[PDB]
RNA sequence: GGUUGCUCGACUGUGAGAGGACCUACCCACUGUGGAAACACCACAGGAACUUCCAACCUUCGGGUGGCGAGGUAGGGCAGAAGAGUGACC
């Protein structure tokens, strides 16, 4: 029977200083053969406790294990911005071995309100006969903001997709890139091309646009 | 210190197929370290999958591939390898190989972990992006970058003028167009002023199709 | 013929709480620490306790030293001994 390792929060937002607690229950008995992990997106993960207490070899003395029976508890007394991380429990007390589904941190700012652009379609891409409209939200916080589309004053639905960055570590902010897609015969079809951001370090809901072919 | 690990043998592969993914070690010899595999599906999390011990060769399995995936290693060269057979679509990761430390300083933590190898198992075939150009315009700084459109498999790579622009530059995660493929967009915000003057190129590598594009990104023309 | 000493002894024994600690070698084990060591291989320390014992060594005979894997397989130790003798004595 596999022992299980059940974690939460499965996210925590703070603020700089405050202090996190993350914790792992073994489903059975582990002694203290739990480690602790920080792992940043895309990067490989590194090692902060391995004894469920016992802080290796260089990792800040801000973070700490802790047992008590079948719980374990990794603590961050003061976050520092650069503790963005998703972090994971592991127990080693068996074969096979198990992790935690792991606990995303965010950071904490001000408000930042969006910083807004909109790009038409290259010239290149309109031959090949797409045409991608693209709006971009940049270095804000908190990072819950609403991208509407108008074409001609229609409001669109089901053609747009949009990706986020991640927290710039040092910024603490984010940045979206929502993305209207058309045939070309459909962006031939209407002038005005809209893209309807609200957040709320924007009062109002700010609009950036173009006409189609104004140079 | 020099110890590293480098995964390699990952990639593209089609639903039932093999693959063997290598882990070359650095700083230290594996003969002496329980050597293992962890994998992680895309944004999802860490999945422990094989190892071997040492001094034994005893080898563990996680059940998810126990008789698909084989661990394994040759102490002469300094490697461990990892067959997987028989592959499915959720086997999908990136491969990660990791050094359980010495015992009198890490106890049964892994210590150290490579960048790992992406695997990629899915019957739809590789294309590379074309790659547009998102022109700036008027209202002191404003915003430029590049489209790198219906591409497949992850990942593209982008860097702004061979990597000398690093400074305000995001290129987005990609998301997955209902094709299939993959399009994404970076972008980079400078001072107006440099418009005129200033030579934008962005560069857009996607090994999986062995894709090597430049594109120049200018202002609006007229 | 009793009786009883002395010697060679087939062979059986080593008895577990109201009472079992003899030795050695191989194998096979059980438990923990350590060996760049979660298992395997290695070295080492240990077989709950209180007790029981001295087959072992030392003694001034007061007592002391040392000693437990109830695992097998063999060689011995110690205890009997059926049988052989063999005396003394009646």
């Amino acid at each position: 029977s596999d022992i299980q390792m059940t974690q939460s929060p499965s996210s925590l937002s703070a603020s700089v200083g405050d202090r996190v607690t993350i914790t792992c229950r073994a489903s059975q008995s582990v002694s203290s053969a739990v480690a602790w992990y920080q792992q940043k997106p895309g990067k490989a993960p590194k090692l902060l406790i391995y004894s469920a207490s016992s802080l290796y070899s260089g990792v800040p003395s801000r973070f700490s294990g802790s047992r008590s029976g079948t719980d374990f508890t990794l603590t961050i007394s003061s976050l520092q911005p650069e503790d963005f991380a998703t972090y994971y429990c592991q127990q080693s007390y068996s074969f096979p071995s198990t992790f935690g589904q792991g606990t995303k941190v965010e950071i904490k700012r001000t408000v930042a309100a969006p910083s807004v652009f909109i790009f038409p379609p290259s010239d290149e891409q309109l031959k090949s006969g797409t045409a991608s409209v693209v709006c971009l939200l940049n270095n804000f916080y908190p990072r819950e903001a609403k991208v509407q589309w108008k074409v001609d004053n229609a409001l669109q639905s089901g053609n747009s997709q949009e990706s986020v960055t991640e927290q710039d570590s040092k910024d603490s902010t984010y940045s979206l890139s929502s993305t209207l897609t058309l045939s070309k015969a459909d962006y031939e079809k209407h002038k005005v091309y809209a893209c309807e951001v609200t957040h709320q370090g924007l009062s109002s809901p700010v609009t950036k646009s173009f006409n189609r072919g104004e140079c | 210190s020099e110890v590293q690990l480098v995964e390699s043998g990952g990639g593209l592969v089609q639903p039932g197929g093999s693959l063997r993914l290598s882990c070359a070690a650095s700083g230290f010899y594996i003969s002496y370290s329980s050597i293992h595999w962890v994998r992680q599906a895309p944004g999802k999390g860490l999945e422990w999958v094989a190892s071997i011990s040492p001094y034994s060769g005893s080898t563990y399995y996680a059940d998810s591939v126990k008789g698909r995936f084989t661990i394994s290693a040759d102490t002469s060269k300094n490697t461990a390898y990892l067959q997987m057979n028989s592959l499915r679509a959720e086997d999908t990761a990136v491969y990660y190989c990791a050094r359980q430390g010495y015992r009198r300083r890490s106890g049964r933590g892994f210590d150290y972990w490579g960048q790992g190898t992406l695997v990629t198992v899915s019957s739809a075939s590789t294309k590379g992006p074309s790659v547009f150009p998102l022109a700036p315009s008027s209202k002191g700084t404003a915003a430029l970058g590049c489209l790198v459109k219906d591409y497949f498999p992850e990942p593209v790579t982008v860097s702004w003028n061979s990597g000398a622009l690093t400074s305000g530059v995001h290129t987005f995660p990609a998301v997955l167009q209902s094709s299939g493929l993959y399009s994404l967009s970076s972008v980079v915000t400078v001072p107006s002023s440099s418009l005129g003057t200033q030579t934008y190129i962005c560069n857009v590598n996607h090994k999986p199709s062995n894709t090597k594009v430049d594109k120049k990104v200018e202002p609006k023309s007229c």
